[PDB]
């Protein structure tokens, strides 16, 4: 009530800024500072007076406001400066609801909430926080899954290295990119279903360069599925660029396919544990899990034993054959 | 001092920009020197407006003054008009011809003041004496059409001008005779030819900018192949520079006839009709890199090829 | 899930267009569609995107919607007085699939200071989209394809607006130069007896350091008596039909120019139906092949997502 | 070193 | 190939 | 006669030779031009073809391989191709026939379908490879994988013969 005195204001609105509580927002007092902004208008003090207002309660303002770098008052440690000016300068005239999303600042505080954890506006962010990745990781509901396609298959489309005007730029956040991607799918333990459906339209237009690493990676963390679906859309165009490619290639790929012998199989390991539902015997259903794997190591046994007769013998091929049947 | 003659002088100030203002002045010489320095070209264009009706106030500038600065802008800014071009031919029984600068410039006032009630009349006269005529029409009542203009150019002894297009096309058989009369011609000949560069259509019609001189391992298969499809191309166009045209109308009222179908249009006898017009620009040697590009015929159609010679690019193509 | 799996396989594998296609009805105006609505989407000028489906969308929240989008636009103007209002309107009848979703029109129309001048358009619809509505789900709106009119930076910051409520991206939709060719094939398979306009092709010539074009113009009644000497088998538009009816256009150009035109890219076609561009502009000027038109636009807008 | 060409043409004849 |  | 077969003359001693067929040709020169940069044991001898048939020379070595680089923005580069592969015999067609199909990364543009080049690749038994030559980081790639092939079809490796080289480079949809 000391608003009504106009050389006082921003004296005020300093003190009004510091003392603010969530009970202390009131629509009255919305309803006079909006007053006080049509008719003497702009004044930095009023500003942030709001900004703290739209921080506290969005919902009893119906004014919105821009979100642009100001100061906003007195900061950045200028304490000396404040004395230099104090002696003559200026003094003359149970819940069922929802938690908020950016109010999880550590570890603990998603700890104590996790039952009630609501929707963020886009699932960009979801990449960005690793608390957010703890919540992938035990949730299995259906359309927080398929947003979640709908975004990334949009992001590896119109962003990517062939569609561009070739910008080395672009490629460097193209690349870290996909390191935001890789350490997703390993702290997720399965594959995206956005990043197999982008698999299944780049190994055509796929050469054998161009961050090498980053794509042979993306293959790596692919999920189980059955063997007949796989060789016309993968093994088909690996085998086009396995034999003509460098051995720096040849050598690669075995890496690539001793990390999927590791996530295939351990997926096979506790697929029998998990399934106490089907009556039925699971011998039909490990028998035909039987030979989708059988034929995928004779499958790269048969790429082993063809690409040792086209180097002629060179152990350093021979050293990362015999590291795929260590698995 | 007229309101609706003096909004034309504020007018070509906002269409000048700034670099070139500098160039117009100088060659409008009409204004001393000591007043365009006085007036400072480093402040508001507004303030330009401002300080340049002061010097037209105190000067006296007419209607002829200020046409004359809008035949000055549009010399070194020739590239928002375009360019049409028209035929006098000589009559029989003729082998010299009398032409008089002074005998010019009153057959052609005298023949405008008398049609018409209200035409401006305005000549420039340039290097290798070239006249350059402007003419504002208007019809019975009102002052004649300030902003929209219409430029002839006459190089005072050739039986060629180029005119521009008019946004009034039915005062152009009134244009084109009363240059007839004037020049002791007999016969108008519309020609169809138009660009929008006046410098290069002086050069393909008057044809004298045209000429100026005086390891075994990517070994190719095709010795009798890459050195046919460029031979055609040095024979007729060549690495000469040459004149630019950007467009050329091709209406094609031709039929359809070839060995390859035997059932595909074999019975029509009416005319397939076509419109094929050309739309980019230095077309004349934008062609020429198709031939040894591979996605052209090294026997090159000669209508393509005949467009400096012919001096026409609207053609008419009749084919069984 | 499961019919998601199979609309991926068709995508992966290299066929995803017919060779035998359908010539398209005479789609009769009914009384259920408005004929004051449809003369306002005529002779407009419109840029193609291609949309996932929205998110917790009703019906009777719109009212809420409208001032939410006039509270935001204001405010992108003031970041970076406006008498500007939005308008959600409902369109009917327009439909040929009972199962697809509602299509709507979204306005920007000002206030009168002194009917307010319009300054954008945006039209969310989905016409014979039937493949892309059993992959979703009974809560998703399926609408794929968007028609805007206007600026591009009044598209950038209700597109912002999208992307941030109902949890989606936009993407700019672009058409094949072997599409325009099936799609100009279309447009002399049409049945006309009234004016018509005159069909226009345009190439470009990608092996020069400039551009290269050259208009080409055919006379509609010349082109239907070409078109059925080649189409010998009716009801039916084949694969073999098209590509030898480009040949002898092909070959018609061959003979007096000697420059092959097949080796250049086709980017408008224009004839009496509509006009099309590569980039996603288009300008439809004719009211009895609307929807036939926009179901070939929702065929191609489900494969860009996929 | 002609040995190694010897059956590097001897193995490609 | 006349021109008229 | 105007025929062309793979085995009528002798190759050489350790020489081999590559036919690069097309209708661009600025294209062509930089992927002949960047085969060379990659060395290697063989000397290396690039012929550019127009459009088959060839006229008859009579200093021709044995050819050992025929790629066939048609456009995806041209048609008249299949056309081509198309009038190139009636005057051939079966017997190139046992893994010495490539197939590269310029433009791929650029589908926005494009002026054939893909599936019409798998079924030109379908019926005819030939290896299919897509990529873009327009990048010089991509063109590298491509100049290493011609190599590669010629190294087999000239048969420079003990064991792998030219139809060795068609059986890994096989294409078959799934049966399920």
């Amino acid at each position: 009530a000391s608003l009504q005195d106009d050389a006082l204001c921003p004296y005020v609105c300093h003190l009004l800024y510091l003392l603010t509580k969530k009970e202390n927002v009131k629509p009255f007092r919305v309803r006079k500072l909006l007053d006080l902004q049509a008719k003497m208008g702009m004044q930095p003090h009023l500003q942030a007076l709001l900004s703290l207002y739209k921080f506290f309660a969005p919902a009893l303002i119906s004014v919105s406001l821009p979100v642009r770098k100001k100061i906003y008052f007195k900061n950045s440690e200028n304490l000396w400066k404040t004395a230099l000016l104090a002696v003559k300068q200026r003094n003359r005239g149970n819940r069922s609801g929802s938690f908020p999303l950016e109010q999880l600042q550590s570890f603990p505080q998603l700890l104590q909430n996790i039952h009630c954890l609501e929707l963020p506006s886009q699932m960009g962010s979801v990449l960005n926080n690793s608390l957010l990745l703890h919540y992938i990781n035990c949730v299995r509901d259906e359309p927080v899954l398929l947003r979640f396609y709908y975004w990334l298959s949009q992001t590896l489309q119109e962003e990517c290295i062939w569609y561009k005007v070739n910008n080395y730029e672009h490629g460097k956040e193209f690349t870290n990119f996909l390191d935001t991607i890789i350490r997703a799918e390993c702290f997720l333990q399965e594959g995206f279903y956005s990043c197999e459906a982008f698999l299944y339209k780049s190994l055509p237009l796929w050469d054998g360069l161009c961050c090498r690493s980053q794509f042979l990676q993306l293959v790596s963390w692919i999920p189980f599925s059955s063997f007949s679906e796989v060789k016309p859309l993968l093994f088909d165009h690996l085998a086009q660029l396995f034999f003509t490619s460098t051995i720096y290639f040849k050598c690669s790929v075995l890496q690539s396919l001793k990390e999927l012998l590791q996530n295939w199989l351990l997926w096979l390991s506790m697929d029998i544990h998990m399934k106490p539902v089907t009556n039925s015997p699971l011998e039909t259903t490990l028998g035909g899990s039987m030979n989708s794997v059988s034929k995928l190591i004779h499958y790269v046994g048969w790429l082993s034993t063809t690409a040792m007769r086209l180097e002629s013998n060179n152990t350093f091929l021979l050293h990362f054959i015999l590291d795929f049947y260590e698995k | 001092m007229d309101e609706t003659v003096a909004e034309f002088i504020k007018r070509t100030i906002l269409k000048i920009p700034m670099n070139e203002l500098t160039t117009i002045l100088k060659a409008w010489d009409f204004l001393s020197e000591n007043q365009l320095q006085t007036v400072n070209f480093r402040q508001r264009k507004e303030s330009v407006v401002q300080h340049l009706i002061h010097l037209c106030e105190e000067k006296r500038a007419s209607i002829s003054d200020a046409a004359l600065l809008d035949i000055i802008y549009m010399q070194f800014h020739q590239h928002q008009k375009v360019w049409e071009v028209f035929q006098m031919s000589k009559g029989p029984g003729e082998d010299v011809d009398l032409f008089d600068m002074k005998q010019f410039k009153n057959s052609f006032k005298k023949i405008l003041q008398r049609a018409l009630k209200n035409v401006t009349v305005s000549f420039r006269e340039t290097e290798e004496n070239a006249v350059w005529i402007r003419i504002a029409w208007g019809t019975q009542y009102t002052k004649p059409n300030q902003y929209k203009p219409t430029y002839v150019v006459y190089y005072s002894q050739t039986p060629y001008a180029f005119t521009s297009s008019s946004m009034l096309r039915r005062n152009t058989p009134l244009l084109g005779q009363a240059l007839t009369i004037a020049s002791k011609h007999h016969q108008i000949v519309k020609m169809d030819l138009r660009s929008r560069y006046l410098d290069s259509l002086k050069a393909i019609v008057f044809k004298q900018y045209n000429q100026t001189f005086e390891d075994s391992r990517i070994i190719h298969e095709n010795i009798v192949e890459k050195e046919r499809v460029q031979r055609i191309t040095q024979e007729t166009f060549g690495d000469y520079p040459q004149p630019q045209l950007e467009f050329a109308q091709y209406k094609l009222e031709t039929k359809f006839k070839s060995g390859l179908n035997g059932s595909i249009l074999a019975e029509r006898e009416e005319p397939l009709r076509c419109l094929i017009k050309f739309s980019s620009p230095h077309l004349l040697e934008a062609l020429k890199s198709l031939a040894p590009a591979g996605i052209a015929d090294a026997p090159l159609s000669p209508l393509l090829t005949c467009i400096p010679n012919k001096r026409m690019n609207y053609f008419k193509i009749r084919d069984k | 899930l499961q019919k998601r799996l199979e609309s991926v396989r068709k995508q992966s594998s290299f066929i995803l267009t017919p060779p035998r296609r359908k010539i398209p009805q005479c789609s009769q105006l009914q009384e259920d569609v408005d004929p004051q609505k449809v003369a306002f989407l005529l002779h407009k000028q419109w840029t193609l995107y291609s949309l996932t489906p929205l998110y917790k969308f009703s019906y009777s929240n719109l009212k809420e919607y409208s001032r939410l989008l006039n509270a935001f636009i204001v405010a992108e103007k003031q970041k970076g007085d406006f008498n500007i209002k939005v308008i959600f309107s409902t369109l009917l009848g327009m439909k040929g699939t009972q199962r697809d979703p509602e299509a709507f029109l979204v306005q920007i129309v000002s206030k009168s200071q002194l009917e307010g001048k319009v300054l954008w358009t945006g039209w969310f619809c989905c016409v014979f989209g039937d493949s892309l509505l059993e992959t979703v789900s009974e809560d998703f709106t399926c609408l794929p394809l968007f028609l805007a009119n206007g600026a591009e930076s009044n598209t950038a910051i209700i597109g912002t607006w999208f992307q941030k409520t109902f949890d989606c991206y936009f993407s700019p939709l672009a058409i094949n130069a072997f599409n325009l060719s099936w799609m100009a094939a279309m447009w002399t398979a049409c049945k006309m007896d009234h004016y018509v306009a005159t069909t226009e092709f345009l190439w470009s010539v990608p092996c020069s350091p400039q551009s290269l074009d050259i208009s080409f113009a055919i006379h509609p009644e010349d082109a239907k008596a070409l078109w059925d000497s080649v189409h010998k088998t009716p009801g039916e538009v084949t694969q073999e039909e098209v590509d030898l009816f480009m040949d002898c256009l092909y070959s018609h150009f061959h003979r007096h120019f000697k420059i092959h035109l097949s080796a250049t890219r086709l980017v408008r076609v224009s004839t009496s139906v509509a006009s099309a561009h590569t980039d996603g502009k288009i300008k439809i000027l004719c009211h009895k092949y609307l929807i036939g038109v926009l179901a070939y636009l929702t065929e191609l807008a489900i494969f860009q997502i996929e | 070193d002609r040995m190694t060409l010897l059956l590097r043409l001897r193995a490609q004849t | 190939f006349i021109i008229d | 006669m105007s025929v062309l077969r793979p085995l009528d003359k002798l190759p050489g001693l350790n020489t081999a030779t590559i036919l690069l067929v097309g209708t661009e040709d600025a294209l062509l020169q930089q992927l002949a031009d960047s085969m060379l940069k990659e060395d290697c044991a063989s000397e290396l001898k690039v012929h550019l073809a127009k459009s088959l048939p060839l006229p008859s020379s009579v200093n021709r070595p044995r050819i050992d391989l025929i790629v066939f680089v048609v456009n995806l923005h041209s048609k008249y580069s299949l056309q081509n191709t198309e009038e190139s592969l009636r005057h051939v015999d079966a017997s190139f067609f046992l893994g010495k026939v490539c197939f590269l199909a310029t433009g791929a990364g650029r589908e926005s543009h494009c002026s054939i379908h893909r599936h019409t080049v798998v079924k030109l690749a379908h019926t005819y038994q030939s290896p299919l490879l897509y990529c873009d030559l327009e990048v010089e980081g991509f063109r590298a790639t491509m100049a290493q994988r011609l190599v590669r092939v010629l190294q087999i079809c000239a048969g420079h490796v003990p064991g792998v013969s030219a139809l060795n080289l068609l059986s890994l480079l096989r294409s078959s949809e799934g049966p399920s």
